[PDB]
């Protein structure tokens, strides 16, 4: 009964207004690119619309015709059609109304669930914040992976790069980072809440559905936006999805809040851009990518800033995901993005199969912020851990004397300490506890095949018996002398009792 | 409801005759698994929005 | 023992050098293929750019 | 195509890491010995 | 004159003039923009059309938009009033501090000094860095290069040089950030404000900054180098004084030139580079020179794409530099910082008649021992260290001590290492390496030499290592 009533509610409010609008005739349509004739006042990279309600962008302004790219399917556009200019640069909805919604590259709800109630729109192609608004990266972005929070820390406003081969665990790191923010978003203070945006570029719809259900299971869609431009979406959409998501995050960082955006991958945005550019007839470049392929990314990753307290104080972290071919980091797009981003997180298949998961290659992984953007407890402990692994990696290729034998023992203990599962990120204090136990010669007695058992049991024991100590470490944010003495006695007791 | 008497383990391991360690270790492991399970389960069953 | 050890080291080094020679032959063939492929790829890129103006 | 000095450690294959470790272990041992001798000399030269 | 946009393709705008055309390299101002968009003429296409590269985003341009012809190339404010400020390619300030109030505007395009103006005098510039001072010593008025891939220490090294040379340098200084991260631009601004070279209160600033960071369209990155170069040129000539000029990186100038060449109708060259790579780079690097009227000490950071030193861009840049310090990743993995490669770095003044026979002989001995070490590393991969001639082990030990002793802690890398920065006078570096070669330290362990200043600090570190043994 009420189904038809709510159906009518939609008609009751319509768009009566018909206006006198400028137009153009489609001289030629093919491969997703139209050549409109007319539109004498259409702007550059403006949004136009076709006779069937299908949108497009006027990318080329040639003297005789306008080269338009169609944001959708192309079979429905004929020759001699009509293109009406909307008189507005391409823009997307923004706001907290988008949280928990799966949307396409243009901000249209994709999961049903009604429409988006956004009250504001933002232009995708906006300039990055200047030099003055920013401020050095201060807070830590808690990722939940021990090896990332300890050895290659990420701040808020940094632009890490997750680069590896196919199926080494990049999207897994992204999902762990997204899921971990649940503890902060559930709390009270707004200075720690981090809203997450996941841009899925070129991934088949099944993968994005799996990801969305995984986030829902971990109850992580309360604060996550998913901008999906999947493989079957015309190239002009996969080219624009990163910019739409970055605008949705620019809103947060401009309104004093903190956001995290994860482009996944950028190596597929590059391919979509290449297809667009080749079908507009623009001359190719190296590996057929257009000349403006560095710009494409540099203008996009430069929007992940850390505003100073005069401009709200908000921040927007970025975690672009690149995909190399057989570890050839020396390729074109990988090198561009490596020279664009701050840090890197190298995942290697040789480490993935050797049992080290996440495969993070701590030897090559870097983070310019480093010291800054790390909690004091983690700063204290991960430093000694970093030195110990650095020494271990030198003498590792073989396998006598007591000193070097114990050095290898400690290195191996720490190595098996850094392993982890999927979608089970750890609180920072728990990571500190585990790493402290491992680095203070305690595990040197145990076998290295049992270190996982220890780690797990120790976590389960501490999370219940010694919740107070973990709360102390979190609140005070350092391993004070009394906290250190406690940690010492807890570890000494537990080790023997196991 | 729950208030479990604390234990000392290095102390506990001192009181097992060699003929009885094979059951002591198994009991330790079974305790471990059950404690992990209990930690896994939440403090309460979540509410229901009947209205 | 020293006589036998020196004989065995001579034999082992000879075999290792032979294996390195076979591997060098295979890698030289691969290198030549890759060098020609790289020349062709760069040249085709230049040609496509020139004809796409 | 030629070969040049210090190429085994430029490739970084298995032989490169093997050589790096064969060097590092030996020089850690010698550093330990030299540090012991340095401590002995320190003690013997206090007076 | 007034013209009219007739095409917009990417960053390239085609503008049609009904009156007389504007000459190549002139600046045109688009009418109807909230901000200031400046196009620069690059070609005359006939039929009264001129192709141009936009110095800003070409979004919202409409076919038909009127354009004004300024009549001169991009003219930037120059003078002592630009010190302590920040600028765009087109010279407008981006420090949110008000207009730059100068009486002189200088066009960013000028001819290079003629051959009858070249200075031929060279004297070492002591930077306080052991490897640089020993193996590839710099020179006042000479052009320095800092090659290396990504993540090897180019920015840290250049910041360290600004910390040392610029802080205690009487003359002025200029920093042109070309196509680099904006985070780094802000970090440098604040570090300079803290140190005091940029004074926001008085008129005692000693540094002028120009920024063309990597969010800008290719037109602006290809010209911010010329803007910084113009500021430096003015300080060289009119002020008649010493100048420093730091650029980071001068590979983004080339790359930005390459991002528009295909759209200007040029066939590409060897590896997706513009046909005019060498000429375009020469017409710029030839104005960064020490004429007889002034003296510019130019330090340039040069990205080497994928560590490939044979790429056309760094390969061409090599010929325009007096000194080079090729930072190497294979040495940065080992933890030796700065990762300057001792065998792949060179200087012009590195002759016995300019530095001295002691300095020269020490440098050549170090280089020879390192090359012999490289030769031995191939054998150690099969034999093992235990099987080397008792003389070879001596070479390997000396080589490792020398390899570690070239590492040094910077005052700007306190955050990473946590150590304290050291400045090593040239005589102390020469003494240290001469002693290490002569064998006066063949008993101290290798790690004693790692990340220390003068040699006595290595002795003290070894003493501490022994005491807590």
């Amino acid at each position: 009964a009420e189904v038809s009533s709510i159906l009518e509610e939609r008609i009751l409010g319509a768009d009566t207004s018909v206006d006198l609008e400028e137009t153009g005739r489609v001289l030629s349509i093919g491969d997703g690119i139209a050549r409109v004739h007319g539109l004498r006042n259409v702007q550059a990279e403006e949004m136009v619309e076709f006779s069937s309600g299908l949108k497009g962008m006027s990318l080329n302004l040639e003297p005789d015709n306008v080269g338009v790219v169609v944001f959708g399917n192309d079979k429905l556009i004929k020759e001699g059609d009509i293109v009406k200019r909307t008189g507005a640069i391409v823009d997307v909805p923004v706001g907290e109304e988008l949280l928990g919604r799966v949307v396409d590259a243009l901000g249209n709800a994709i999961d049903g669930k009604g429409p988006i109630g956004s009250k504001a729109r933002r232009r995708v192609g906006l300039k990055a914040p200047g030099i003055i608004p920013r401020i050095s990266v201060r807070e830590p972005m808690q990722t939940g992976i021990k090896a990332v929070d300890s050895l290659v820390p990420i701040g808020r406003g940094q632009r890490e790069l997750i680069i590896g081969d196919r199926q080494t665990g990049k999207t897994s790191i992204a999902i762990d980072t997204i899921i971990n923010q649940k503890r902060f978003n559930d709390g009270t203070d707004e200075k720690k809440k981090l809203y997450c945006i996941y841009v899925a570029i070129g991934q088949k719809r099944s993968t994005v559905a799996q990801l969305v259900k995984r986030l829902t299971d971990a109850d992580a869609m309360k604060y996550t936006i998913v901008v999906s431009a999947t493989a079957s979406d015309a190239a002009p959409l996969q080219y624009l999805a990163p910019y739409s998501g970055c605008s949705m995050g620019e809103y947060f960082r401009d309104n004093g809040k903190h956001a995290l955006i994860i482009y996944d991958d950028l190596s597929k945005q590059a391919v979509a851009y290449r297809q667009m550019s080749l079908l507009l007839r623009r001359p190719p470049g190296r590996e057929a990518y257009p000349g403006d392929v560095f710009y494409l990314h540099s203008r996009l990753l430069e929007r992940a800033a850390k505003m100073n307290d005069a401009f709200g104080g908000g921040s927007l972290t970025a975690l672009p995901v690149i995909e190399t071919q057989a570890g050839d980091v020396s390729a074109y797009i990988p090198t561009n993005v490596i020279s664009i981003t701050d840090g890197q997180i190298f995942l290697e298949t040789e480490l993935f199969y050797k049992g080290i998961r996440p495969a993070i290659n701590v030897g090559l992984s870097v983070s310019r912020v480093g010291s800054a953007a790390q909690t004091r407890a983690m700063k204290q402990v991960a430093g000694t851990m970093k030195l110990e692994l650095a020494q271990y990696r030198e003498v590792a290729a073989f396998a006598l004397d007591a000193a070097t034998q114990q050095l290898l023992s400690r290195g191996v203990r720490l190595t098996e300490l850094l392993k982890q599962g999927q979608y089970s990120p750890m609180a920072i204090e728990e990571q500190v506890a585990v790493i402290y136990a491992g680095v203070r010669g305690y595990l040197d007695k145990l076998e290295p095949s049992k270190i996982t058992k220890f780690e797990n049991a120790f976590l389960s024991h501490v999370i219940s018996q010694h919740q107070a100590l973990l709360g102390k470490i979190r609140t005070d944010g350092k391993i004070s002398e009394e906290s250190d003495a406690k940690l010492k006695e807890i570890v000494t007791n537990f080790l023997a009792g196991f | 409801k729950l208030a479990l008497k604390t234990i000392d383990w290095v102390a506990f391991g001192e009181i097992i005759p060699r003929n009885q360690k094979a059951v002591a270790n198994s009991l330790k492991s079974w305790n471990e698994t059950l404690t992990s399970r209990l930690a896994t389960l939440p403090e309460k069953p979540p509410a229901i929005d009947w209205a | 023992s020293t006589t036998s050890e020196q004989s065995a080291r001579m034999t082992a080094m000879d075999n290792a050098s032979k294996n390195a020679s076979e591997m060098i032959d295979k890698l030289t063939l691969t290198f030549n293929r890759t060098r020609q492929a790289v020349i062709t790829k760069e040249l085709i890129e230049i040609i496509s750019g020139a004809a796409a103006l | 195509v030629r070969s040049s000095a210090g190429a085994v450690r430029d490739a970084g294959g298995a032989f490169g890491k093997r050589e790096q470790a064969e060097e590092e272990r030996y020089f850690r041992a010698r550093a330990k010995e030299q540090l012991a001798a340095l401590k002995k000399h320190h003690e013997n030269e206090i007076s | 004159t007034t013209g009219r946009i007739v095409a917009v393709i990417g960053a390239v705008v085609d503008v049609q003039f009904d009156e007389g055309l504007p000459p190549i390299l002139n600046a045109l101002e688009v009418q109807g923009r909230e901000t200031r968009l400046v196009l620069e003429v690059a070609q005359h296409l006939g039929e009264s059309t001129v192709r141009t590269i936009a110095m800003d985003g070409t979004e919202g341009l409409v076919r038909g938009q009127k354009v004004l012809d300024s009549g001169a190339p991009i003219r930037i404010p120059v003078g002592p009033e630009t010190l302590g400020r920040i600028m765009n390619v087109i010279g407008e300030p981006i420090d949110e501090r008000g207009p730059i109030k100068t009486k002189q505007f200088a066009a960013i395009h000028a001819e290079a000094p003629e051959f009858v103006e070249m200075s031929v005098e060279q004297e070492i510039l002591v930077t306080g860095i052991k490897v640089v001072d020993l193996l590839a010593p710099y020179a006042k008025g000479g052009k320095i290069g800092l090659f290396g891939g990504a993540g090897v220490g180019k920015t840290v090294l250049i910041m360290e040089l600004i910390n040392n040379v610029a802080k205690a340098h009487g003359g002025y200084s200029v920093f042109a950030g070309v196509g680099e991260r904006t985070r780094e631009g802000n970090d440098l601004y604040h570090e300079m404000i803290e140190s005091g070279v940029i004074n926001l209160k008085d008129a005692t600033s000693k540094v002028a900054l120009v920024y063309g960071q990597m969010n800008e369209p290719p037109g602006a990155r290809a010209r911010v180098a010329l803007t910084g170069l113009t500021v430096a040129e003015y300080f060289r000539d009119q002020e008649g004084q010493d100048v420093l000029l730091f650029i980071d990186n001068i590979f983004r100038f080339t790359q930005a030139g390459s991002e528009v060449s295909a759209l200007l109708g040029r066939i590409p060259s060897a590896v997706g580079y513009q046909p005019t790579l060498a000429t375009d780079m020469g017409t710029m690097q030839e104005r960064i020179t020490t004429t007889k009227k002034g003296s510019i000490t130019s330090v340039q950071a040069i990205y080497v794409p994928a560590d490939d030193l044979t790429d056309p861009a760094p390969a061409t840049t090599f010929a325009h530099l007096d000194a080079t310090t090729v930072l190497s990743r294979a040495i940065a993995e080992l933890g030796i910082y700065p990762a300057v490669d001792p065998l792949d770095s060179t200087s012009r003044i590195m002759d016995p008649n300019i530095v001295g026979s002691e300095h020269y002989d020490v440098a050549r001995g170090v280089q020879k021992i390192l090359q012999d070490y490289k030769s031995l590393q191939d054998i150690i991969a099969i034999l093992g260290m235990d099987e080397l001639s008792e003389e070879d082990k001596l070479t390997v030990s000396r080589a490792r001590k020398i390899q570690r002793f070239l590492s040094q802690p910077f005052q700007v890398a306190e955050v990473f290492t946590g150590h304290l920065g050291k400045l090593v006078p040239l005589k102390e570096t020469i003494k240290g390496f001469q002693q290490i070669l002569a064998g006066e330290y063949d008993h101290l362990p290798e790690q004693a030499f790692y990340m220390v200043g003068p040699i006595e600090e290595a002795v003290a570190k070894a003493d501490k290592l022994a005491e807590e043994h």
